[PDB]
């Protein structure tokens, strides 16, 4: 089990963890999250009491370091640090831990939530689609815009999802336009899985942490991202049958876990609506389709 | 964007467009088969691809041996349109490529954006206008070259005879316009106003009648009469 310190609270401030979240009183005595399951990535973040503009995070493998939260005055948040010298932390965590100043990561034991929600994210995709080399950790808020959404204004802070686009020359061979536009595997197989995922783990990879970006930051881009590897999915004829069982039960997750007050935002209805009742696969998701229609029937 | 009654003048400026009418593409005769079930026997068809300035037309002749064996024919149809649009730009010399191709029925847009992908600086643009193209196997010369077609054909026309030596091709879109409008909602008594004198011929190589200017003022007036009585006689006013 390891523990994010943090070093103060001097601002009231909504502090998430995972799926989970909690308030913190301005300069309350606050020091950190323990017991934090290894094995996953995590993603910490922030909404200030006074501007709720700006959720923001960060995206960490305790694995990869011992990493903790300062407040910085300056430009006026959270962010996370990583502390080199091994003793130092352990004596900061342990001094914490003795005084109980520390939240409880508090994972019930039957819930597989967060492993089902980030079973395909790996710390080394997210830092090359968020590239910021110096950390470890990847820094995500609301207003970071992506690669494919500036095309249509800073890179340094941009969101480098894989770009895909129905009515691109990549999505469409010459010669095959009705036969690719209508029925997308070639895309899918060919061009995404096999040249440049790889492999459908690093595909369901991006489209995890991009609905999680969405829904923790109500990052829009991320969300458009979400959708997009979904609907290649959905509209293309041929895809392995490992891969349409497992995407539903990744989105089965997905949505089981979206606030039910954010449907209206975060959910595409043409989508959904397309993907469940009118695409190849209407009849290859039944765990998402049977939460989606006792969930948001109103969205259908 | 979308073409309308605001930007109407657009037509006729100088920068190139066209164009693409999809109805008479994909053409049927439904009829009972010996079982009594309903069968669809396909005849020849068309697009429609009109330079609006100029009067040029490039009809491409759909013949029937492209559907044989194909499913989903009506979706066929706008792809096929699509990719027969696309190989008569790439024929055509840089400076002859439209710089806009405006589509008369909005399912059009994604096969025609797909199978134009090399050229990206052409604006595929739909329209508001109702507009009467349905009508233009209504025009004998053409109707009689599409039926005879053996093979896929290309014919070329230009569907203003020689009206642009005399009117400005806004004066000419509007004319033909009327007679297609007229054609569509009664083809009967449009085809009996345009060829009722004997004296008014058709010469060997225009579409409609050689009339004078006051001749095409009383052909015009005639043209709309008959567009306001059909819609009495089918509103009842
Ligand atoms: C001006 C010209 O020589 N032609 C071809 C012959 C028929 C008259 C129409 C015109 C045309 C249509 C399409 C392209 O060019």
């Amino acid at each position: 089990m390891n523990t994010v310190p943090f070093t103060s609270a001097p601002i009231e401030v909504t502090i998430g963890i995972d799926q989970y979240s909690f308030n913190v009183k301005e300069n309350q005595p606050f020091h950190g999250i323990k017991d934090i399951p290894i094995g996953h990535v995590h993603v910490i973040h922030f909404q200030h009491a006074d501007n709720s503009s700006m959720r923001y995070g960060y995206w960490f493998d305790c694995r990869m370091g011992n990493f903790y939260i300062q407040y910085d005055p300056k430009d006026g948040l959270y962010k996370m640090m990583e502390e080199r010298d091994g003793a130092k932390f352990e004596n900061i965590v342990h001094n914490f831990k003795e005084r109980q100043m520390m939240v409880s990561y508090p994972k019930i034991d039957e819930d597989d939530t967060w492993y089902n929600l980030t079973e395909f994210v790996q710390m080394d995709k997210i830092r090359k689609i968020v590239r910021k080399d110096e950390n470890q950790f990847s820094y995500v808020d609301s207003s970071m815009t992506t690669v494919q959404e500036n095309e249509l204004s800073d890179p340094a802070h941009s969101l480098n999802y894989t770009v895909i686009n129905f009515k691109s020359r990549e999505a469409i061979r010459p010669g095959h336009e009705m036969e690719d536009f209508l029925d997308k595997s070639y895309y899918l197989n060919t061009v995404m899985l096999q040249g440049i995922f790889k492999n459908s783990s690093n595909y369901f990879g991006e489209l995890q942490f991009a609905f999680l970006n969405a829904m923790f930051f109500g990052n829009y881009g991320s969300s458009l991202q979400w959708h997009a590897m979904i609907e290649l999915i959905c509209s293309s004829a041929t895809v392995p049958k490992h891969m349409l069982d497992k995407l539903d039960e990744i989105l089965y997750y997905q949505i089981k876990t979206l606030p039910e007050q954010y449907s209206d935002i975060l959910l595409n209805e043409r989508v959904w609506n397309i993907c469940l009742y009118s695409s190849f696969q209407k009849n290859s998701l039944h765990n998402t389709e049977k939460i989606m229609e006792n969930k948001y029937p109103e969205l259908l | 964007g979308a073409m309308n009654s605001s930007n109407y003048a657009e037509l006729f400026n100088n920068d190139i467009k066209l164009f693409v009418d999809d109805t008479n593409v994909y053409r049927v005769t439904v009829h009972k088969t010996f079982e009594g079930n309903v069968a669809t026997k396909a005849i020849n068809g068309c697009i429609f691809t009109l330079n609006p300035k100029t009067g040029h037309l490039f009809l491409k002749i759909i013949h029937t041996s492209v559907w044989a064996g194909q499913k989903r024919l009506s979706q066929l149809a706008k792809w096929k349109t699509a990719e027969e649009v696309s190989a008569l730009v790439r024929s055509l010399p840089k400076e002859e490529q439209p710089k806009q191709i405006i589509v008369t029925r909005k399912a059009m847009l994604d096969p025609l954006e797909v199978h134009m992908l090399d050229f990206p600086n052409i604006a595929i643009r739909p329209t508001e206008l109702r507009l009467p193209f349905s009508a233009a196997m209504s025009i004998d010369k053409l109707s009689d070259v599409v039926m005879k077609a053996t093979e896929p054909q290309m014919v070329l026309f230009n569907i203003y005879d020689d009206w642009l030596d005399r009117i400005s091709s806004y004066t000419a879109f509007s004319r033909l316009t009327l007679l297609l409008r007229a054609l569509k909602t009664n083809e009967e008594s449009a085809k009996m106003i345009l060829l009722s004198d004997p004296t008014i011929t058709i010469k060997s190589y225009h579409l409609w009648p050689s009339f004078t200017d006051e001749q095409w003022i009383t052909i015009e007036s005639q043209m709309r009469d008959l567009i306001l009585t059909e819609y009495g006689r089918k509103y009842n006013v």
